[PDB]
């Protein structure tokens, strides 16, 4: 079945950097009851649509800010790496840097 | 057969694939045979919202009532938005009850809002169909298309004769509502969704009618109560906004059609003393002294002859020496009102010591020119004031002659209005004294203030002598997902208007029928009357004021509970300053919340600690942290709501108990009632309202259609099913039949009188009608009639109820004998059998599920994997469900922006809505009904099955089976997925 | 066959003819009140002409008898629809559907 | 209740003569002031003499004119004559009783609002 893959991509990676926003702003109630069903699903959607190759150069440039703005930087935030996750959350970012 | 097991889900996962091999052929036949009948399982959809928005004009008839038969009103449109995001715009304009339309946001039943026309307690109209009972039925108008800008609808009321009528541009509408009950007062109303704006015109000052009143008609502004002014409100709310924040609100008090009848006291038999020629001739010549001064007052005088441009008094004369008629009217006067003091608990008498000449008598600065002066003062009130309790009393005597007066002009047949007319016997001041304005209730005070201080100054010794339980109460809660089981945790609540609150601490288990406090499961601080309830009550604290903000702590770790007014901690009269001590953990403590009739408050959990008051003077530095401080979204609420609805009855029930056997001898499957505790003390009898947990579904189509003949068997398609009533049990007190989806009835005066019922017909352009459909949501037969055909009896009672799913009707057998009492139905309706009884005996009742000759038990009718089997059978899913008034209900995260403001006076008031706002929603098919999503995070089992289901979606579509997945995006579609995805709760 | 019942006029003389291209916003629906079908979910509009028979005869019977612009309800009778051999794990085996078509940018 | 049934004042030229005869059918109490109101078609209602029990019979502007009222008490019955005519005087009469005395009423509102109206005639000059 078809979907719009352009808005699918552009929801997916608003969702993945407010995720990540409030990741980082510490909070008593995160999304799904936890912090590993708020990251879990979005980071599979994020995986699956970047292996399918929809993501564009700017997307992936976002992407790879979001999991570490110091390393990757062309010539504060915290990256997805430095905050303590669980072991689900590592074997996504895993599958990423695969 | 069995029920919503999750383990069955997992089997048909597990059938699916195994491996990493999917078995295409389980796979489709899997998909063919559970999701075509869109039954069994739960569904999901998108929803708009419907707000509902009446003219606070309320209207009704009884018996003796003061109040006009005939209304009708106007309704504008101007703007309105076809296909606001991705569904229809919702706009219905007719007639709402007062008591059973209580629409709340989101859920309801029947796949979305109710609004208007949803229920048997409102009726509306669209511009194409007309609404009532959740059934539109279609109506044939020379403009036949729906509410677009620029139309105007006239909707009438006729309470003479049951009949709502409705007119589109002029054209008349050819449909119209009948025979509805009229218990309770109508008002308009008009439900919308987002993306509307419409006009409000009641005629006279507010607005004007595009089109005359038919004759007889009132416009409705005529209705307005002189107490108040008029205004749109909102039906009914739990919130509210304001400068502070949300506030909580509590229940409203609303009036009853026969509030406006008078019921006074009859006086005219009651006998008197021997005090009329001793003393009544005393009062009457005060009266004359007063009346007579305040003619001379102003510039009455007494000439011979009686003028009244002249300003001349008939009888002239100081003494009034009036002949019989003239005289006997005051002492008529007087003994009038020595019968009413008699009638009440005042008892009159003359024990003075000659105190009537002890009395001035001389107040006479010559100011009379004329012979009627010389008007003695005895200048009672200086001698004696009159003490609070004799003000009330004048204040009954004035009522009663109020209500006496409204009691004959309700018998020559005046009637209420906003504007007086002589010549229509309409008058604005018939209404019931309360109802009264302040100035008429002043203007029918002053003579008998003035005759009940004589009365003192002579010596007078008189000296004055279930259901809606749930509906005075509401609890706000904080959502169980909050519970604390540790630290040091502080919310505030501002009591906005003083009395009936009770804030505190509550246990996850709490209940919404109990009050806070009662049980052990909360512990709460009244400020109304000052006190802590944990068991029980006891003085603690003041009472409050309006504005006072009340500040809750409790501390786990010293298991205690403190609260402080304004920033002083309250303290108990031993002198201690917490109110609870030595409280066990155990699971946990959730703010709670209690607000009674007319009612509002502020809860303030302190997500922003600038706007949390009187933190800093208490609680700041004593280690305490604000509830709900460190969150990102605000606390989702849950609200007590007092629908009533059937739930299966709890093994563990303290008073009722259910049987089930089965499989005996000459004796089918069957369910008893038994009462545990019938002739003990501590044991309650109440009506109770018992219905079958499985429906029977009529025909789509009504096309007509010893031992038991195979033919007839495989070709019948009537049902039976019958209900035993033991010995002992009284047949006047049981009522037998089949119940609609929607039945919220929890009355405990439960009568057959009492049901729903409405009758819509339509006719054609020369009013030859050509269909009359009843409608209602009980359909049953009292065990009253049966016994009256003829002590305790030995002989049970049976009666067999028959239904036909093809031919559309039931009848109804006792004894074996056929009853008259017959029913008629329509296509595509499920009817849960269902019991009404009050209990009398140790055993109640015995529902039966057995089956006749020719004729095929409900096994067949209830379960479609056994549609041919005779044999009866009661699976483990039939079970006995009985009505509870109370339950718990999720409060919406965001409401709509409904801005109401009176345009002019030729424009009337003007009601628009524009922001969009949508929710999702899971039904339950069996049941037709769906709630909130997100209602699933109280709901564990529920939660559990639908995402096994969703599991069970997933293994079917596995492994590249593009078929089942194209057949799966018609049951979940993109914009559901796309809505949950981003769904942050 | 199927009945044609207006909820909306129309622009009431611009009617298509064979071989045109009309797109339509609709919403389909079992006759239970069981909805299957929205157009308005996927946010685009469902594109068809007349005369390929691509879609059931009764929607084409539905679409040519109706004009420009006008939103109108239409049913279906089974032996227009699918009939007998339904859509697998859609659509039962023996039903009439339900459809609320608005006609829209005629081509 | 008490109804007044008010009948005669048929139509008649300038200086006709017109009888008009009004019964109170009620309670015997509060039986008294059995007075009179016109109201014009389109115009302003104006009060008849008013008689009273006691032979009390009060005058205002309307009773220009022959008029000749009497009441009796016995059968509650009013008997007016209206010997003369002038054109202003079509209106449609009222016979009202109201418990009143001769215009006083040292009780208040609850006594003043206290009347009975009657079905009245209408009186035409040509």
């Amino acid at each position: 079945p078809a979907i719009p893959l352009e808005a699918l991509r552009d929801k997916a990676l608003r969702m993945l950097g407010e995720a990540v926003r409030d990741g980082g702003q510490h909070a008593r109630d995160p999304v799904g009851g936890s912090v590993e069903f708020q990251f879990v699903p979005v980071l599979k959607l994020v995986s699956t649509l970047l292996v399918m190759g929809i993501f564009g150069d700017e997307d992936v440039k976002q992407i790879l800010k979001m999991i570490e703005p110091e390393v990757f930087t062309e010539e504060l935030e915290e990256g997805l790496l430095q905050m303590k996750l669980p072991e689900s959350v590592k074997l996504q970012m895993c599958n990423l840097l695969e | 057969k069995h029920g919503r097991n999750h383990k069955v889900l997992d089997v048909l996962c597990s059938l699916c694939v195994c491996n990493g091999v999917a078995v295409r052929s389980n796979q489709d036949l899997i998909t063919e045979n559970l999701l075509p009948g869109r039954e069994l399982l739960l569904q999901t959809n998108l929803i708009n919202y419907v707000t509902s928005i009446r003219p606070n004009i309320f209207v009704g008839r009884a018996e003796g009532s003061t109040q006009y038969g005939k209304w009708y009103f106007e309704v504008m449109v101007d703007e309105v938005v076809p296909f606001l995001t991705a569904q229809a715009t919702h706009l219905r304009v007719g007639w709402a009850l007062t008591e059973g339309y209580s629409p709340y946001p989101g859920g309801g039943e029947g796949w979305g809002g109710n609004g208007v026309g949803d229920d048997l307690y409102s009726y509306g109209f669209d511009g194409l169909h007309l609404w009532t009972g959740h059934v539109a039925r279609p109506v044939t108008s020379p403009g036949q298309h729906l509410l677009a800008p620029e139309d105007v609808v006239s909707c009438c009321l006729d309470l003479s004769v049951p009949s709502i009528s409705f007119r589109i541009n002029g054209c008349p509408v050819q449909g119209v509502f009948e025979a509805f009950n009229l218990d309770g007062l109508f008002f308009p109303v008009v439900s919308f969704s987002a993306g509307v704006k419409v006009r409000f015109l009641l005629g006279g000052r507010h607005g004007e009618f595009k089109f005359l009143p038919p004759p007889g008609y009132a416009p409705c502004h005529e209705a307005v109560l002189p107490r108040e002014r008029l205004r749109l409100e909102p039906i009914k709310e739990y919130r509210r906004e304001g400068p502070r924040g949300p506030h909580l609100v509590g229940p409203s008090r609303c009036l009853s059609h026969t509030d406006f009848v008078p019921c006074p006291v009859d006086t005219v038999q009651i006998v008197l003393p021997p005090h009329l020629e001793r003393i009544r001739e005393k009062l009457a010549e005060n009266i004359h002294e007063l009346w007579a001064l305040t003619r001379i007052e102003q510039g009455w005088t007494y000439g011979p002859v009686r003028d009244d441009n002249k300003r001349l008094h008939p009888c002239l004369v100081n003494f009034h020496s009036l002949p019989e008629p003239e005289r006997n009217y005051n002492l008529q006067m007087s003994g009038e009102t020595l019968k009413t003091l008699l009638a009440l608990g005042c008892h009159v008498g003359m024990a003075d010591e000659k105190a009537e000449d002890n009395l001035k008598k001389t107040k006479l600065p010559k100011t009379y020119m004329m012979s009627n002066g010389y008007k003695p003062a005895p200048l009672d009130l200086s001698h004696v004031r009159l003490t609070p309790a004799q003000t009330t009393l004048v204040d009954r005597l004035a009522e009663n002659g109020h209500n006496v007066w409204a009691r004959d002009r309700v018998a020559q047949g005046w009637s209420y209005s906003a504007v007086q007319d002589i010549p229509a016997r309409r008058n604005p001041r018939l209404v019931p004294y309360r109802l009264l304005d302040e100035a008429t209730k002043r203007s029918n005070r002053d003579s008998l203030c003035q005759a009940v201080r004589t009365l003192l100054g002579y010596g007078y010794n008189i000296e004055p002598p279930n259901q809606s339980r749930w509906d005075r109460v509401r609890i706000f809660r904080a959502e169980k997902s909050y519970t604390v089981q540790s630290g040091r945790w502080y919310f505030e609540f501002e009591a906005v208007t003083t009395g009936e609150m009770r804030v505190g601490w509550a246990r996850p288990e709490l209940r919404p029928d109990v009050e806070l406090g009662a049980d052990e499961l909360a512990y709460v601080f009244n400020g109304h009357r000052g006190q802590r309830w944990h068991l029980g009550s006891e003085p603690f604290g003041r009472p409050w004021q309006s504005g006072d903000v009340v500040g809750c702590m409790i501390d786990l770790t010293e298991n205690t509970i403190i609260f402080t007014l304004n920033g002083e901690v309250l303290m108990s009269d031993s002198g201690s300053e917490t109110a609870f001590r030595e409280i066990e953990i155990g699971d946990g403590f959730l703010p709670v919340c209690s607000l009674g009739p007319g009612q509002v408050g502020h809860l303030n959990l302190g997500q922003d600690v600038s706007s949390l008051r009187f933190f800093a003077i208490c609680g700041l530095q004593e280690g305490f942290e604000p509830f709900a401080i460190n969150m990102q979204r605000p606390v989702t609420t849950w609200f007590s709501k007092s629908l009533p609805q059937f739930e299966p009855v709890p093994p563990e029930h303290p008073h009722y108990e259910v049987a089930r056997m089965d499989g005996t001898v000459d004796t089918p499957p069957c369910l008893r009632l038994a009462h545990r505790t019938w002739g003990s003390q501590n044991s309650l009898v109440e009506m109770l309202f018992l219905r079958l947990s499985l429906p029977v579904q009529f025909h789509q189509h009504f096309r007509c259609t010893n031992r038991d003949d195979p033919e007839i068997i495989l070709n019948t398609t009537t049902y039976y099913y019958s209900v035993r009533v033991f010995a002992g049990q009284e047949p006047s007190c049981v009522w037998v039949g089949w119940v609609t989806p929607d039945y919220h009835q929890h009355d405990m005066n439960f009568d057959l009188s009492k049901v729903r019922a409405v009758t819509v017909t339509m006719g054609d352009e020369q009013g030859n009608v050509h269909s009359s459909l009843k409608c209602s949501n009980c359909y049953m037969v009292w065990g009253g009639d049966f016994v009256s055909p003829g002590r305790i009896s030995h002989t049970d009672l049976v009666i067999g109820c028959l239904v036909d799913l093809a031919t559309g009707l039931m009848t109804f057998t006792a004894n074996g004998k056929e009853s008259n009492t017959f029913f008629q139905v329509e296509p595509n309706t499920k009817l849960f059998p269902a019991v009404f009884v009050l209990p009398t005996h140790q055993n109640v009742i015995q529902f039966e599920l057995g089956k006749q000759k020719n004729i095929m038990p409900l096994s067949a009718a209830m379960f479609l994997s056994e549609r041919k089997n005779p044999a009866p059978q009661c699976p483990p899913r039939l079970e006995v469900q009985m009505l509870m008034p109370v339950s718990w209900s999720r409060m919406p995260n965001h409401f709509l922006q409904v801005e109401t403001r009176r345009a002019g006076e030729r424009l009337g008031w003007a009601v628009q809505c524009q922001d969009p706002l949508t929710m999702m929603a899971l039904h339950i098919p069996e049941e037709n009904r769906c709630m909130d999503i997100l209602e699933l995070s109280e709901r564990l089992d529920l939660q559990r099955f639908h995402s096994h289901t969703l599991r069970l979606y997933r293994a079917v579509c596995a492994l590249g089976n593009n078929r089942v997945a194209h057949a799966l995006c018609s049951h979940v579609d993109q914009a559901q997925l796309l809505h949950a995805l981003e769904d942050a709760h | 066959g199927v009945e044609i019942e207006t909820i909306s006029p129309g622009d009431g003389r611009t009617f298509p003819k064979k071989g045109q291209t009309c797109v339509v916003h609709y919403t389909g629906m079992l006759q239970n009140g069981k909805k299957f079908d929205s157009s308005r979910d996927r946010n685009k509009p469902f594109k068809f002409r007349i005369g390929k028979q691509e879609v059931i005869k009764g929607f084409e019977e539905g679409a040519a008898q109706m004009s420009l612009g006008q939103r109108a309800k239409l049913t279906c009778t089974p032996d227009v629809a699918y009939g007998a051999t339904g859509h697998p794990g859609v659509i039962p085996p023996n039903a009439t559907l339900i459809f609320d078509v608005e006609l829209l940018n005629l081509e | 209740q008490v109804q007044l049934q008010e009948s005669g004042g048929g139509l008649m030229q300038a200086g006709g003569s017109l009888r008009l005869s009004c019964t109170a059918s009620g309670s015997i109490f509060s039986i008294n002031s059995m007075g009179w109101y016109r109201q014009a078609p389109g115009k302003q209602r104006e009060l008849v003499a008013t008689i009273t029990s006691g032979n009390s019979i009060n005058y205002a502007d309307s009773v220009k004119g022959r008029f000749t009222i009497s009441r009796d008490n016995a059968k509650n019955t009013v008997y007016l004559q209206m010997n003369s005519l002038k054109p202003e005087d079509t209106a449609v009469y009222y016979c009202n009783a109201d418990r009143v005395p001769n215009g006083y009423n040292p009780w208040g509102t609850p006594n003043d609002e206290y009347d009975y109206w009657g079905q009245g005639t209408q009186v035409t000059v040509s």
